[PDB]
RNA sequence: GCAGAGGUUCUAGCUACACCCUCUAUAAAAAACUAAGGACCACACGAG
DNA sequence: CTCTGAATCTCTTCCTCGTGTGGTCAGGACG
DNA sequence: CGTCGAAGAGATTCAGAG
């Protein structure tokens, strides 16, 4: 089946591989992720009430007053989005938080409160998201991009190479929370484990141990494994444990019973190791010589002195040891000391412990994280414990919780947010067993350890900012004021919670603003992820590991489209696919896999859930069945491409474009052109400017029926029925009867929005797409957008172009256009440019805004109306006067030279207290008019629509139609209605709609008050006014112009009609490129491009031919069924045979300008169905033909490259680069030229230009740029007259930057002066 | 507010932003000649308003300064006319922003154009290295008497020809032309007019405009050799050679001094730019600009008429790619067969799959290059002959006009193997060109080369921009100022092999330079050569046939003039094949040209003899 | 402004480097003379 | 035992032109 | 109404043996 939208273009598909899952809404990144900051959670977490949770429970330091968060909800915004673009004040919405404050009694925690206080208080300010996901925030549509940084956690980093420039490996591990302080273990040359927290300076590990209330003998029980010696009369028996030998060389022959076992200075191996298990022997004799140097485990006391013998951690002393032998204590503890496998790094570290005792630990950690403090007893207590134990000054996210867990191979998921004592030692164990072999290092730039930060959460982050600064102003508050003596709204302030959440959506690394160039560039840029801002890495921090591109980011993160320059790959923008898991990490769809059969049900696997499995390919040929084709099938494992069997695999890619993003997708042909190349592509898409006529791309992916719909540009059709009135402003629609609610349906109205300023000065218009009477089904298009055709995306416009050098006017990247180009208008685009005066209040008395221009003559005054106003529909040019403001003794804004538009509106802001002049009192009254006119027009056509539901019911009931026309129309209610089900529907209706009316009746007062009312201005403003200026920019030789695949060059020459090329039949070409681009930069897919749009515009040939002249309906049905059909299979397979033969022509009408093609990206056409589509027509199946000069009018040999190629139009134009100056206004050093911008401004003469004229004998140049040019009070001012006087002559003086380096010195305490 | 790239020492001292300026996009501006370049009416207005008022003042319209600034915002008829008078002589300063080296900044004479943006002369679109795609140059104005006497006696575009690094060309036929002039000197074995006698050049080009002759046929046509054998005169030679009658076309074209036996050939790239070198040798600069400047009309001419396109036919994919390809999977087959069965050792078999895979691409490379070179083959008249191919994508890269090799073996054999980001081989290489297609998996991997290269430039610039600034601040004060330090002592000279051919021969490091003792001719007590002569072509040419590999040459290091080095001591200028003249800044200049290549600069048994002897 | 004063105009116009004219108590007959206050930081873009 | 070298800590610099948007103290009474 | 990361040189640290 096919909507009737999809019938009046359907599109020829190219493609085998048949898609199960489709796209998903292109913008769900970032509306759900705002969804779930401001919904209502009774859950409470990750909400706006999770964050008022952990604020909210105020309480007075012993002062027994208690408030508590009960409810909260979101008052109506005062402005729309349309109605606060004009103003530019934020679509914000006030936020109302009930708040419960009660009384205890004196000293009386447990007691009950005496009384109950509650209302509703009302702070900050919180802004909104429109329906496409962008904020407003000043009148400018605003944007955020999500954020990807390093997960809270822990990381194992191996810092391999250069540190210690001796070979070696420091292992190091960090505790990354989600707010706290970091916490880094690091190891050191000499093997001694050091803590080190928040970058300070280093500190031996057990430091930060021996402040957790940890004994040495504790210590040394928690990271070693003793053994025991006992006290023999037989040379000190010891037992021996063949698991803890294995691994040692034999120092001593081993033997047991009198059986030798391992001989003397022999390595044990593992056979014997066997066999000594086998025997299942405990204690082997031991010479004293080996005990000595073991390190004892635990101190050992004599009991006639009470004296320690040998402390524990202690090499052993052999006079210590017969001081222990001859005391006698039964057992004897040494820790296994092993250099293979358990390196004894805590016992170093202990022998530099400086302390012994927790207090000195305190002491030493209060000492270096706050140097040159002074001690205390309670100080360091309680420092510590704030440092990480604290709720407040430390808090893990459950995210962080998890990651911490797995990381250590935990099994539980939910903990505790503060640090814990058995984590650290935990974290300690796993890095003592990475230094020792076990384990492996994990990677940073891993995918599954780099979270994704949307809006929601950092919104959330910083209200819980602005909450925790009024919490400390609340909580202070109520100690001091005495108990139930005022309301709890006076305790806390709207403004600190707010100029904390409007300092983050105004100004902000992220907060970016947002480029409407076209439909694609809003949709490329909601999704931008990005790596920089707070919390993240800088751009000089930034490695050059972080750019590359990892194994793990097919599927979830664009490979290809990453902006150039200094933040390449830190950028990179979202795949298609991938959507965010739960706790922040990336996801990207698969379809599960059974044995054999390959199942429709699909799976979103993580990061790191994707690695331990195996994946197979899109490109594997299936049976329909669900059975693979071929017995070997190549997937991809551990990140490394290979083949396996049919049976192994578990898991295939759900699409064959799920690794490119949005825009890179859109490129066709994409596998065959170079990734180079399509990473400019894909960057000079999003600035293709929208031009005149949209015209769709001849040869498209097939994701341009998906970007125009999901983007806000089109209107789609939320309900679904018939037109019943169209306009080129508003389109009325009248809904269906089941697809309408039973009472208060009525009908749909949808208002265009007509040309209007976009952020980059491009026109946004909406144009209809319907007519009346036609049908419209639910979801579908019917309002094209600006860069939109039929509801498919269209950004440039397709042009016939030949391959050749032609006099060397396209040299080495120029393109050539006729004259055929500018008369058809295929590239004069709109440019709505906004002006704006301002009158402010100086003194000596506030500006005029009078017409009354003194010193000007009566040709200026001729377009300025008696107000002082230019006229809506002047034609105003470079220079001339647009608004008359004279300053209090010719201040009036004047058009910046060079702009030549018309005006298309004046909007005039007027401040309370002020008379509004003539000409705003008109624009008032124009203004509330339209409005009532407004509120008149849809009354009257829902008035229309809802009578007309009447008669529905009035027919039912047995009441007949002429007495109902009888009564009036408006009120149905004289007659007595029979009784029914629908009866009270109806009287219900009726109700509702007198309701209704008392309603209208304040509304429209409501609108009139609003409109009237001053509106608000920064202070020292009188009135504001904003003039519109629509130029229409045309096409010119150096205006840039770019195609899909990666090519750009600017215009050189707008040659004549008739000096184009023409192939044989007459028709000359229209651009012609130059061939010698393409074998250097491999973008070999527009090569491939062209022969597919030759043969998609012959195809629409034929069928004009076949229209032109009368024909029967079956001619044509039965070309264009052999043109969709076409060989080999297709997944489309579109059938005309149910068409009903008046579709037909209309298809007809819509394929005559050439029959569109679509080519998924990487299973597209493959050339044998190419060449079978130009057999289709008449073209030569080569792909070239034999041009013919126009000039000369001879032929070409050697017969070139012809065909269809999409090119759009960038908008680098050249009327926005020229800028060449002579004099002007100079800087505060005198350096006159002050930069060239807007404002006047000359070339930097750079640092590198003063060389290349040095490498010339050129010195008297180099002065009059250094010295007369530049800035030479006394030189400028006399050359200025030399010149026009008629001599050239040059005085050097001397610089003021010079006299200005002098004075910056001399004010330095340094004295430097000039000889004589 | 001292130090530092924001401090007052370099940025508001040494770059001071200077007064009348400007900016635009380029434009290809083929017509105008290389010594005059574009620029648009609405840019020189302005930047040359002082000079219009003076005029304006002398020619009485305009009684005060008032009435001048009024009549030129007018911009009646008047103003124009006396807009192309200060514009007449009046060279301008075409600057390119990254100036890396010295021919960064030229001089051109402005030709009033309409439009919006500044033309350029094409054969000097390679000096500036600017493209087309939108770049940006500034305009400059020198205002003083000696400023416009500077712009013209020592930047104009036509006074550097050979860069200061090295004596070659720098004004080389890039991209069109070279491409029109290699299809102009070919030969098909059979186009009508193939045998015939031809009266001389003026009758081929009419032979070939009236289509009675194709442009590639092998004829017999007598030319008038011009020899410059007699000092100072000129020998005219005719003889009837034999060529064809696109090259006879390109004779007139030549000044009458060169002999014939440079545009006989296939004239490739090099071809043309040795020629134009031999030109500025033998005859000067003022018949060498006439000449490159009515080359490049013949090359795009010439070009145009050949319509040289690429088509998806072109890029044959050789036949045994298919075979190749299932033999190299045999043998991986093979070793990973050997792996499982223990006999071989993982790092073992890697390198035999690497080494394998190498010797199948480079296999399956010299099959493609030999199925797009030879296999045209065409009748003689009678049997079938074999000729070198017409194929346009194997023209763009034997006459060197754009991509080598390299490339073509991307677009139709295999790409290879590519490279981990770590900096390993991947084992497997991708065994699909750009005319198939590349697979998912298979583009996945080609992202990672893509990814780095792209990374790479934005350290590249960032490190060779602070090598020249410290190497032109380390050297920035020497300046030729003696004219003979009178030494003696001079480092040796030899040539550099280091095993295979002849790196680079004594007649190259040599030449330019000045000798320090006698050179001896290899009869002993022979003095060939005096002690202090400059040694330029025609001793060179002398030094060649004594074959001595040991030349004395003065050199800076051994100079004894304090604050400056010699004029002797210096050699070549290299810039004019003259002795340096004294007093030009050679400190800058060698910095410059050293750290001007650190854009393109990568930033990372038995021994068989190789001849008789 | 010869010094003081006023000045056509072509914003303002004995200094900004300034300049000229006529006139004798105060403005009014005339042409030739000039070019002005604009800092920092984030984000995005292009090229080498 | 006193330099001998040998770690160890501290300051520096890391391209060059443009095209554009947006945001921003200092320090609020005070007599 | 004023008025109150890398990476490299160099200078500290610091050390080891005859
Ligand atoms: N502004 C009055 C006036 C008219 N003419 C003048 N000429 C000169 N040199 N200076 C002036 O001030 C005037
Ligand atoms: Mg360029």
């Amino acid at each position: 089946v096919y909507s009737y939208t999809e019938k009046k273009r359907i599109r020829k598909d190219f493609g085998k591989r048949p898609q199960v899952l489709d796209v998903p809404y292109l913008l769900s990144i970032q509306l759900d992720s705002f969804q779930k900051f401001i919904e209502q959670d009774p859950e409470g977490q990750y909400g706006l009430e999770a964050a008022f949770r952990s604020v909210f429970p105020i309480q007075s330091y012993s002062g027994n007053s208690e408030l508590q968060y009960v409810s909260y909800r979101l008052g109506e915004p005062v402005f729309d989005v349309q109605e606060c673009q004009i103003r530019g004040v934020t679509y914000s919405a006030p936020l109302r938080v009930k708040l419960r404050l009660v009384i205890y009694e004196r000293e009386a925690p447990e007691g009950t409160v005496k009384d109950i206080k509650e209302q509703e208080v009302y702070m900050g300010e919180i802004p909104l998201m429109t329906d496409n996901g962008t904020f407003v925030i000043n009148g400018t549509e605003r944007v955020i991009v999500s954020q990807l940084h390093r997960s809270p956690g822990v990381f194992f980093d191996s810092d391999k190479g250069k540190t210690h420039s001796s070979g070696k490996v420091l292992y190091n591990a960090r505790i990354i929370p989600y707010r706290g302080s970091w916490l880094d273990f690091e190891f050191d040359p000499k093997d001694n484990l050091f803590v080190r927290i928040d970058r300070r300076r280093k500190l031996p590990a057990t430091i930060i141990l021996r402040a957790l209330n940890y004994t040495t003998e504790q210590i040394l029980d928690l990271f070693f494994e003793k053994v025991i010696f006992e006290i023999r009369d037989n040379k000190l028996q010891m037992e021996l444990v063949p698991e803890r030998l294995r691994g040692e060389t034999a120092s001593f022959d081993i033997e047991a019973n009198g059986k030798v076992y391992v001989e003397k200075g022999r390595r044990i191996t593992a056979r014997h190791i066997r066999q000594l298990e086998k025997d299942d022997v405990k204690l082997i004799e031991v010479p004293v010589e080996y005990i000595a140097g073991k390190v004892v485990a635990k101190d050992y006391i004599d009991e006639s002195t009470g004296e320690l013998i040998c402390a524990a951690n202690m090499e052993l002393s052999l006079d210590l040891l017969a001081k222990l032998s001859q005391s006698g204590h039964k057992r004897i503890e040494t820790l296994f000391t092993n250099d293979l496998d358990h390196g004894p790094y805590i016992s170093e570290t202990l022998r530099v412990d400086p302390t012994n005792d927790r207090l000195s630990a305190l002491v030493e950690i209060y000492r270096m994280m706050r140097p040159g403090e002074p001690p205390t007893r309670e100080a360091a207590e309680s420092l510590f414990e704030n440092l990480f134990f604290s709720e407040d000054r430390y808090d893990l996210s459950a995210v962080g919780r998890m990651k911490f867990n797995r990381s250590l191979l935990r099994e539980e998921i939910e903990g505790s947010g503060i640090l814990s004592k058995d984590d650290i030692i935990d974290v300690m164990k796993k890095l003592i067993d990475i230094r020792n072999g076990k384990g492996e290092v994990d990677d940073i730039d891993h995918l599954g350890n780099r979270r994704i930060r949307s809006v929601g959460e950092m919104a959330e982050n910083q209200f819980r900012v602005g909450l925790v600064r009024v919490e400390r102003a609340v909580k202070e508050r109520l100690s001091l004021g005495d108990l139930d003596t005022l309301m709890p709204q006076d305790m806390i302030n709207a403004k600190p919670i707010s100029a904390a959440v409007k300092e983050f959506f105004g100004s902000s690394q992220l907060s970016q603003f947002m480029d409407q160039n076209n439909p694609l560039s809003e949709i490329t840029h909601k999704r931008r992820i990005s790596a920089l801002g707070p919390g993240g890495l800088t751009r000089e921090r930034a490695g050059f590991e972080v750019r590359d591109v990892h194994p793990t980011h097919y599927g979830r993160v664009c490979p290809i489209e990453t902006p150039e320059g200094p933040n390449i790959g830190l950028i990179n923008s979202l795949s298609v696919y991938a959507q965010t898991n739960e706790y922040g990490f990336l996801e990207t769809p698969y379809r599960k896999v059974t044995d054999g059969v390959v199942t429709d049900e699909i799976h979103y696997l993580s990061a790191i859930e994707e690695g331990n499995y195996v994946i197979a390919q899109a490109n594997s040929n299936l049976d329909e069945e669900g059975h693979f084709v071929e017995d070997l099938v190549t997937c991809r494992s551990k990140g490394e491409s290979s083949l396996f069997s049919r049976d192994q695999v578990d898991y295939m890619d759900v699409s064959t474009q799920q690794v490119v993003s949005v825009g890179a997708s859109l490129i066709p042909f994409l596998e065959h052109d170079d990734a180079n190349r399509a990473l400019m592509g894909a960057n000079m898409q999003r600035q293709a400017v929208p031009t005149l006529r949209a015209d769709k791309p001849l040869v498209g992916t097939g994701m341009e029926r998906a970007v125009a719909v999901d983007s806000g540009v089109t209107a789609v059709a939320k309900r679904g029925g018939v037109v019943q009135y169209v306009d080129a402003s508003r389109i009325v629609i009248k809904v269906n009867e089941d697809e309408m609610y039973p009472g208060e349906a009525g009908i749909d109205i949808y208002n265009l929005t007509k040309y209007t300023r976009s952020n980059q000065n491009t026109c946004i218009n909406q144009m209809p797409c319907v007519s009346l009477g036609e049908p419209v089904e639910r979801g579908d298009v019917l309002a094209d957008g600006p860069s939109t055709d039929l509801g498919e995306l269209a950004l440039g416009q397709n042009m016939r172009v030949a391959f050749m050098p032609w006099n060397g006017y396209n040299f080495e990247d120029s393109i050539l256009v006729s004259e055929r180009v500018v008369q058809e208008d295929r590239f004069t685009t709109i440019h709505i440019q906004e002006l704006a005066c301002v009158s402010r209040d100086t003194k000596l008395g506030p500006e005029e805004i009078t017409a009354d221009i003194p010193n000007v003559g009566e040709a200026a005054l001729s377009k300025l109306d008696e107000s002082g106003i230019v006229y809506i529909g002047a034609e105003v040019t470079g220079g001339d006067i647009l608004v008359g403001k004279v300053t209090p003794k010719d201040s009036s804004l004047r058009v910046p030279n060079g702009v030549s538009g018309t005006v298309i509106d004046v909007q005039v802001f007027t401040r309370d207290g002020v008379e509004k002049d003539k000409r705003a009192l008109e624009i008032e009254e124009m203004q509330l008019k339209q409005a009532k006119k407004d509120l008149s027009e849809e009354l009257q056509i829902l008035e229309a629509g809802l009578f007309s539901r009447i008669r529905a019911v009035l027919v039912a009931g047995g009441v007949e139609a002429e007495k109902l026309d009888k009564l009036p129309r408006d009120r149905w209610l004289e007659l007595g209605l029979t009784d029914e089900e629908k009866q009270n529907q109806l009287e219900q209706l009726a109700e509702q709609y007198d309701e209704l009316k008392h309603e209208f009746e304040k509304k429209l007062e409501a609108k009139r008050r609003k409109i009237t009312q001053g509106d608000d201005l920064a202070p020292g403003v009188l009135k504001i006014v904003k003039v519109y200026l629509a130029v229409k920019r045309r096409i010119q030789p150096g205006d840039k112009m770019a195609g899909r695949h990666g090519n750009k060059g600017v215009i050189s020459k707008i040659n004549p009609i008739e000096d184009m090329p023409y192939d044989e039949n007459g028709t000359p070409v229209d651009i012609v490129l130059n061939p010698l681009g393409v074998p250097s930069r491999m973008n070999i897919g527009q090569i491939l491009e062209t022969h597919l749009g030759m043969a998609a515009k012959g195809i629409g040939d034929k069928i004009n031919a076949m229209l032109k002249q009368q024909q029967e309906v079956a001619k044509l049905r039965e070309f264009i069924q052999r043109a969709y059909d076409l060989g080999a299979d297709v997944r489309q397979k579109v059938d005309l045979s149910t068409f009903s033969d008046e579709e037909v022509m209309r298809l007809a009408e819509n394929l005559r300008k050439g029959m569109p093609i679509a080519t998924p990206v990487f299973d597209g056409a493959k050339e044998a169905e190419i060449k079978e589509l130009l057999k289709l027509g008449d073209l030569p199946t080569s792909g070239q033909i034999r041009l013919y000069d126009g000039r000369t009018g001879e032929q070409f040999e050697r017969p070139v490259t012809v065909g269809y190629m999409y090119m759009l139009k960038l908008n680098h134009l050249v009327d926005d680069k020229m800028h060449a100056r002579s004099t002007g206004s100079y800087s505060l050093v005198t350096q006159q030229p002050l930069g060239g911008k807007a404002q006047f401004g000359g070339q930097r003469f750079g640092e590198m230009e003063v060389w290349a004229l040095e490498a010339y004998g050129a010195a008297y140049t180099l002065q009059e740029m250094l010295t007369v040019k530049s800035d030479d009070v006394n030189g400028r001012t006399k050359m200025y007259k030399n010149i026009v006087d008629g001599n050239h002559q040059m005085e050097p003086g001397m610089p003021e930057s010079f006299n200005v380096l002098l004075k910056e010195i001399r004010s330095l305490g340094i004295n430097i002066e000039l000889e004589d | 507010m001292i130090k530092g790239k924001q401090g007052r020492f370099r940025q508001n001292l040494l770059g001071k932003r200077v007064d009348y300026s400007g900016r635009s996009v380029i434009t290809v501006g083929p017509y105008l000649r290389l010594h005059q370049c574009g620029l648009p009416k609405k840019m020189a207005l302005e930047l040359f308003k002082p000079f219009i008022y003076g005029k304006l003042e002398l020619r009485g319209l305009a009684t005060t300064i008032k009435a001048a600034k009024k009549m030129v915002e007018r911009e009646e008829a008047v103003v124009w006319d006396i807009l192309d008078e200060v514009i007449r002589e009046h060279p301008v300063l075409l600057n390119r922003a990254p100036t890396l080296h010295r021919l960064g900044i030229q001089a051109f004479e402005p030709v009033l154009i309409e439009g919006k943006a500044i033309q350029l002369h094409p054969l000097v679109c390679a000096a500036y290295n600017a493209d087309f795609d939108g770049d940006q140059m500034a305009v400059h104005v020198p205002l003083t008497l000696e400023a416009q006497l500077e712009a013209r006696a020592l930047m104009m575009s036509t006074n550097n020809i050979l860069s200061p690094a090295n004596g070659e060309p720098i004004i080389v036929p890039s991209q069109d032309v070279v491409l029109g002039l290699y299809y102009m000197t070919r030969d098909c074995v059979n186009a009508k007019g193939e045998g015939m006698v031809l009266t001389g050049p003026k009758e081929a080009e009419r032979l070939y405009r009236s289509g009675l002759a194709s442009l590639h046929a092998r004829v017999k046509v007598r030319i008038t050799e011009y020899e410059k054998d007699a000092n100072g005169e000129l020998v005219a030679k005719t003889s009837l050679k034999d060529t064809t009658v696109g090259r006879a076309i390109l004779w007139m074209i030549v000044p009458k001094g060169l002999p014939y036996s440079i545009v006989n050939q296939a004239l490739g790239k090099k071809a043309i730019s040795k020629m134009l070198n031999t030109c500025y040798r033998i005859l000067g600069l003022k018949p060498t600009v006439i000449f490159a400047d009515q080359i490049m009309y013949t090359g795009f001419a010439y070009a145009a008429r050949s319509g040289a396109s690429v088509g998806i036919d072109d890029m044959v994919i050789p036949e045994k790619k298919h075979e190749i390809i299932s033999e190299a999977e045999a043998e991986v087959a093979e070793i990973q067969e050997q792996f499982q069965s223990g006999l071989v050792t993982a790092g073992e078999r890697y390198n035999k799959v690497i080494d394998i895979w190498a010797a199948a691409n480079d296999r399956v490379s010299k099959a493609m290059m030999d199925n797009l070179q030879t296999e045209t083959v065409i009748n003689r008249d009678g049997q079938e002959e074999k000729q070198v191919s017409f194929n346009s994508i194997y023209m763009m890269a034997d006459s060197g006009a754009r991509g080598s090799a390299a490339q073509i073996r991307q677009l139709a054999g295999m790409r290879g193997l590519m490279a981990k980001p770590d900096g390993s081989i991947i084992e497997t290489p991708i065994t699909a060109n750009f005319r198939e297609g590349l697979n998912v998996l298979q583009y996945f991997i080609s992202t990672h080369g893509a990814r780095k290269g792209l990374a790479d430039t934005a350290l590249k610039t960032a490190n060779s921009g602070y090598l020249t600034r410290r190497l032109v601040d380390v050297a920035q004060d020497l300046v030729v100022t003696e004219d003979d330090c009178g030494t003696h002592e001079g480092i040796m000279m030899t040539p550099v092999i280091e095993g295979g051919d002849v790196k680079e021969p004594l007649r190259d490091r040599v030449l330019g330079r000045v000798t320090a003792e006698d050179v001896l001719k290899p009869g002993t007590a022979d003095i060939l050569v005096p002690r202090n002569t400059l040694l330029h072509e025609q001793w060179c040419d002398l030094l060649e046939e004594n074959s001595v590999d040991a030349v004395k040459v003065r050199s800076v290091v051994s100079c004894d003039t304090d604050f400056g080095v010699c004029a002797h001591c210096y050699g070549r200028d290299l810039a004019r094949g003259h002795i340096i003249n004294k007093g030009e800044a050679i400190g800058v200049i060698a910095a410059q040209s050293i750290g001007e290549p650190g854009t393109q600069l990568t930033m990372r048994s038995s021994i068989q003899v190789k001849n008789k002897g």
